[PDB]
């Protein structure tokens, strides 16, 4: 995240970290069992970090759990990145606590201009490379379909959204992907592709979950 | 035009993934990051993958 803030640690208790030797993408905890995350984050072998602050360090209320199946979208295209979504099963079901905790899905799209959380362990520089320990948060607006088409002629599909500052300095970076974009409690998006990081006239791109609440439901329900 | 003579590609996604390329400034395979989609050729899963494909470009 570049442009944001020190959350504070264990103030996004949905966010967790996906760990294949190292922390490679985010995702969002929707039930005990179950994390949303992007489909260009799959790999086999995650484990899934919850209640994680520090990234690189045993702080007390981590728990560290496999995954046991990693569901990437059936269309998911991934030169177009049309349906960038991934459902992680967890090999046991986490136990929520405050630290620990689920984020409500949609029962609607979200709106221009609606204000929203993003947040991830990503590169903190939009020139050059920072990895922060702690957990970083940002605050953006949802932007219209015309706005985000102008930003990116022929690659925003009905599945995409995009969020953020017009004029740089604020966005998601390398190693935030398939985390959470919350907005008035809901996850209305995943962090998933973008133009460089934190530059004029290029923001976020990030997944339309409130397409995908049916699939979400059945999928999770069904394995 | 020899890929793996291509400066590493990190691409659109967000990703933090390490990766491989051949450096043919230095003669080695070294490590970067791929964002996750939209790979080019000089990016290999392990080291021994880059140096069987393009070691001694
Ligand atoms: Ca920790």
């Amino acid at each position: 995240i570049v442009g944001g803030y020190t959350c504070g640690a264990n103030t996004v208790p949905y966010q967790v970290s996906l760990n294949s030797g190292y922390h490679f993408c985010g995702g969002s905890l929707i039930n005990s069992q179950w994390v949303v995350s992007a489909a260009h984050c799959y790999k086999s072998g995650i484990q899934v970090r919850l209640g994680e602050d520090n990234i690189n360090v045993v702080e007390g209320n981590e728990q560290f759990i496999s995954a046991s199946k990693s569901i990437v979208h059936p269309s998911y295209n991934s030169n177009t990145l049309n349906n960038d979504i991934m459902l992680i099963k967890l090999k046991s079901a986490a136990s929520l606590n405050s630290r620990v905790a689920s984020i409500s899905l949609p029962t609607s799209c979200a709106s221009a201009g609606t204000q929203c959380l993003i947040s991830g362990w990503g590169n903190t520089k939009s020139s050059g490379t920072s990895y922060p320990d702690v957990l970083k948060c940002l605050k953006a607006p949802i932007l219209s379909d015309s706005s985000c088409k102008s930003a990116y002629p022929g690659q925003i599909t009905s599945n995409m959204f995009c969020a953020g500052y017009l004029e740089g300095g604020k966005d998601s970076c390398q190693g935030d992907s398939g985390g959470p974009v919350v907005c008035s409690g809901k996850l209305q998006g995943i962090v998933s592709w973008g133009s460089g990081c934190a530059q004029k006239n290029k923001p976020g791109v990030y997944t339309k979950v409130c397409n995908y609440v049916s699939w979400i439901k059945q999928t999770i329900a069904s394995n | 035009p020899d890929f793996c003579l291509e400066p590493p590609y990190t691409g659109p996604c967000x990703a933090r993934i390490i990766r491989y390329f051949y450096n043919a400034k230095a003669g080695l395979c070294q490590t970067f990051v791929y964002g996750g989609c939209r790979a080019k050729r000089n990016n290999f899963k392990s080291a021994e993958d880059c140096m069987r494909t393009c070691g001694g470009a």
